[PDB]
């Protein structure tokens, strides 16, 4: 045997770090069955951009999960880790307006000056200035410093000039690690080792992460650049994220709203809004799509009802909305620290479950309630108010769901609810689950048709549907009625109505699977 | 999402029929003697003769 | 002549519907076997086998002639025949040769590569479709030679013991 | 009907170059025997074999249900059949009357001559595809004349012990 090092250079080699006393290891997975949404508050991101998140990504994007001491500040990461699990999806994080993102000029001599500037600003250069370098990611470099570091190269094969950028990134112990390196210059017609292109503005937005710059065409010609030690970002700062007013919310809503990315479920990440929320509504009923939302949790139970009907949701208009209350307590995974949270993205795990059973439809006719779909995976629970009762009957005519413990041992979500006080067989959760899969296949059906020598027609329409009714009857989603003499065998009903040559109407009905949540024994004696 | 008691409304489209009148119209064949005429030429076109005897 | 004969295509057509609602059957000529440090062997392998998965079963008497039958511990052990392909440079030959030389144990690795799932020219398999087998041994049985046989070409026959299976 | 079909011909093409890749495939009408001192009876024979090249086993029930299969000591001595034409003078029944009469131990060497591996009118053969057989002993079975079967010539079956294999 021979010596061993700590830490790896260039040389071929093996080493090992020094022990670690306390550290965590996490392993992750990447499916894409089912891709949920949100909004939420977060530590460093690109704010009012789509980000799509991973279970291998979403420490990396978006970022350390935030201390629960600081306060109303850690729910969202939490959700976004349940929901995660099953399959990934997609962020918009709301940023308050007292943020700024840090930025270096740099002078024709080569000196720089430091200074931040508001996330809705854009740069502008000062004469005298030859280019700036800023963080594009949305990350302030307070409790992490970010240091810069400027040395020379050789020069390029056709007289270029050419210089090494390094970052690199500093704790608040001392300890020093290396991010990223490039090969920059400042000239507009230069080549890399590689063969690629060197200028720095192209370069940093094709190869980098991390960083953007911006140049003065005018005087970038005349421009000389010397060595520098590690320079430091600064004034890179986030207000008080605890405090976040309703046009930020709106703001990230309104561009969730427009997104390609096609969804199929809304998650409201511990965003306690009744603006934000109803909005959030209005994108699920325009989507055709399932919507799950959650009330205050520290809200006692004889309150909690009404704060149902402050927000909107409670009518005829938003379908398949579930709204959740969760007063209990548990011990939070990063820190032991018994935080408070709600149940969002619990709900949807149970629903993806549910759907990963079929592969041809999806099988959207499970309810997510249940002892086997809808488990509370948690450390210790305890009841914020105890020797207190709910009244279940109440509950249910205000369209609110429930927790149980199961015969395991664990939580589970007893119940399943739409927002929808009519009686109309629709606040069960699954019946307009199916209908909007149908609708989102025959939606896609009309698409591709149009591309046709005839284009849209009757009988076109019919033969389509027929194989999609067909497949949805073989799921197992669509039974036969109950009483055989009444109604007919056949599960669905798909017939056309002529009228006027210029009118026509297609209509099919369909007979939804029950669920059985009522049950009743009545023992005897001989 | 135009939802009204319990059945949906999804889409209108717009469609366009045919009826047929009798009437019918059809070319004559006199053209085609003139095309077989002019296009019997470039038979002849594109011959060269390199030395004249 | 029968009376109970009546014609019924929905229920036909509602059973095709459902069997054709799988994705796929699995042909039989699309398996890879791994050998784990010996790579190059994987090519020349013909036929392969996929272990029993089965328990020892116990058997008891009960009151009057009443009988059960109980589970019992996993059965590791086993055996599976593998035929190979011989080229003009006795690759197979060579390998065997090796194996009984040195007194070894490889991990062998089973898994099915449909054409219909695979990207580019690397083909991708399923958790699903993958069995694993540990600390076998590589035998040998006897190769037959013949004149008169101008259409066929050599294949050994090989037998693989397995100590445990996991996946 | 299958919606999980989708067609990928590259990685066909792939699978083909990699199995063209490795030279040929040994035809088995290709091989020849030497039988030691007695080199006279090569062109006869007719059909040959490779040793079973296999070890013995030990099982071991462990702990539970838990067993174990453990490499054991080599075997060396084996039958092979080989079959021989038969001529007008008795070559082969000569063979067998002398080998009979005298207690004798011949060795013989079983090997692969493909035709694109060769120059002049000279076989090569590769230390690869070369096995020996030592100390053997030749033995006959009943050799079957018959009426009837104008179209056959007799093809007396031996019977051949080896007792160490060398390569």
């Amino acid at each position: 045997q021979y010596s061993i090092q700590q830490s790896l250079g260039n040389a071929s080699g093996v080493a090992v770090s020094p022990i670690n006393a306390d550290a965590t290891l996490s392993t992750g997975v990447a499916l894409n069955s089912s891709l949920w949404a949100g909004i939420g508050v977060f530590a460093r991101g690109k704010p009012f951009t789509v980000l799509a998140v991973t279970e291998s990504n979403y420490e990396d994007v978006l970022g350390e999960p935030l201390k629960p001491s600081s306060g109303s500040q850690f729910e969202p990461i939490r959700h976004v880790y349940e929901a995660i699990q099953q399959t990934s999806g997609y962020v918009v994080r709301a940023v308050p307006d007292d943020a700024k993102f840090p930025i270096i000029m740099f002078d024709e001599s080569g000196e720089p000056a430091y200074s931040a500037l508001p996330y809705g600003s854009e740069i502008e250069l000062d004469s005298g200035e030859a280019f700036a370098i800023y963080v594009d990611d949305g990350d302030p470099c307070i409790s992490p410093t970010r240091e810069l570091t400027i040395e020379t190269a050789t020069a390029d094969s056709a007289g270029n000039e050419r210089f090494l950028l390094k970052l690199t990134q500093t704790t608040s112990l001392g300890v020093v690690t290396t991010l990223e390196t490039h090969t920059v210059s400042l000239a507009e017609e230069a080549k890399d080792d590689m063969g690629r292109l060197c200028y720095l503005p192209t370069a940093l937005e094709a190869r980098s992460k991390y960083l953007r710059a911006v140049v003065n065409e005018e005087l970038i010609s005349t421009a000389k650049v010397t060595n520098k030690k590690s320079l430091a970002f600064t004034g890179g700062t986030n207000g008080d994220q605890s405090k976040i007013s309703t046009a930020a919310y709106l703001r990230a809503v309104k561009v969730l709203n427009n997104a390609p990315y096609m969804y199929t479920a809304v998650l409201g990440l511990g965003c306690y809004d009744n603006a934000a929320i109803t909005a959030l509504g209005k994108i699920c009923a325009d989507r055709l799509i399932d919507g799950f939302f959650d009330v205050k949790p520290t809200l006692t139970y004889a309150e909690a009802l009404p704060a149902v009907e402050d927000t909107g949701l409670l009518g005829t208009d938003y379908v398949s909305c579930s709204v959740y209350h969760y007063p209990f307590s548990c011990k939070d995974k990063w820190t032991q620290s018994r935080v408070v949270f709600g149940l969002s993205g619990v709900a949807y795990a149970a629903k993806a479950r549910g759907v990963k059973k079929n592969s041809d439809v999806g099988g959207w006719h499970y309810s997510p309630a249940g002892e086997e779909r809808a488990v509370i995976a948690r450390a210790s629970i305890q009841p914020l108010y105890p020797e207190d009762t709910p009244d279940e009957e109440a509950m249910v005519k205000g369209r609110l769901n429930k927790v149980s413990v199961g015969t395991s041992g664990q939580m589970i979500i007893d119940d399943a609810l739409t927002c929808c006080t009519q009686d109309n067989y629709l606040h069960f959760q699954h019946v307009p689950s199916l209908m909007n899969a149908i609708s989102r296949f025959f939606v896609q059906l009309a698409r591709q048709m149009k591309h046709s020598p005839d284009g849209i027609t009757a009988a076109g329409l019919t033969k389509g549907m027929t194989k999609l009714l067909d497949r949805f009857v073989a799921s197992g989603a669509l039974v036969a009625p109950r009483d055989p003499d009444a109604d007919g065998t056949e599960p669905y009903v798909l017939k056309v109505t002529q009228a006027e040559f210029d009118k026509w109407e297609v209509v099919w009905a369909c007979c939804p699977t029950g669920v059985a949540r009522r049950i009743q024994g009545v023992p005897l004696l001989i | 999402m135009i939802l009204n008691n319990q059945e949906w409304l999804l889409a209108i489209f717009k469609k366009k029929g045919l009826t047929p009148t009798g009437k019918l119209e059809f070319a004559t064949i006199d053209g085609i003697d003139s095309a077989l005429a002019q296009a019997l030429n470039e038979a002849f076109d594109s011959q060269v003769v390199s030395f004249n005897d | 002549g029968h009376n109970n004969t009546k014609g019924n295509r929905k229920f036909i057509k509602g059973r095709y519907t459902a069997n054709a609602a799988k994705g796929e059957r699995l042909v039989s000529s699309e398996f890879l076997l791994t050998f784990a440090g010996h790579e190059d062997i994987s090519v020349l392998v013909r036929t392969s086998q996929i272990p029993e998965m089965t328990r020892e079963d116990v058997e008891d008497y009960g009151p009057n002639g009443v009988k059960f039958n109980q589970h019992g511990p996993i059965r590791n052990s086993g055996e599976i025949q593998v035929q190979c392909v011989e080229t003009i440079e006795g690759d197979i030959l060579q390998f065997i040769k090796d194996r009984i030389a040195a007194k070894d144990y490889v991990d062998i690795t089973m898994a099915a590569t449909p054409e219909s799932k695979s990207s580019g020219v690397n083909a991708v398999t399923k958790a699903a479709t993958t069995i694993e087998m540990l600390d076998c041994k590589i035998y040998s049985d006897a190769i037959d030679f013949s004149t008169e046989d101008v259409t066929a070409a050599v294949r050994p026959s090989l037998r693989i013991v397995y100590n445990w299976i996991e996946w």
